[PDB]
């Protein structure tokens, strides 16, 4: 299981790196952005895994 | 700080550049892949036999 958690850190991490960089927002209104992109797509994910 | 600003000496100033070109290669040749969906397919077909 060791891949599918740390998929799961690393895509959030990431992501809200990515938005910070390419916008230029602060980190608190990029993870806010970040997280609208990625919420639905990781329950979806954790539904099909199950 | 300063946007983007990768470091530009060192192990991580060179991987850095390195996976800048990296990604720009692949998105070039994605480019190149779906020009031509239909034999890729076929490499799939392949793959899965």
């Amino acid at each position: 299981a060791i891949g599918l958690l740390v998929d799961d850190a690393i895509v959030v991490v990431e992501n809200v790196e990515r938005v910070m960089a390419e916008e230029g927002l602060p980190p608190k209104e990029a993870t806010r952005k970040s997280m609208g992109q990625i919420q639905g797509a990781l329950v979806g994910i954790a539904m099909v895994l199950s | 700080q300063k946007g983007s600003h990768g470091a530009t000496t060192g192990f991580f100033g060179w991987f850095n550049r390195m996976f800048d070109k990296s990604t720009h290669h692949y998105t070039d040749s994605v480019g190149n892949i779906l020009r031509s969906t239909g034999r890729y397919l076929v490499l799939y077909l392949i793959i899965v036999v």
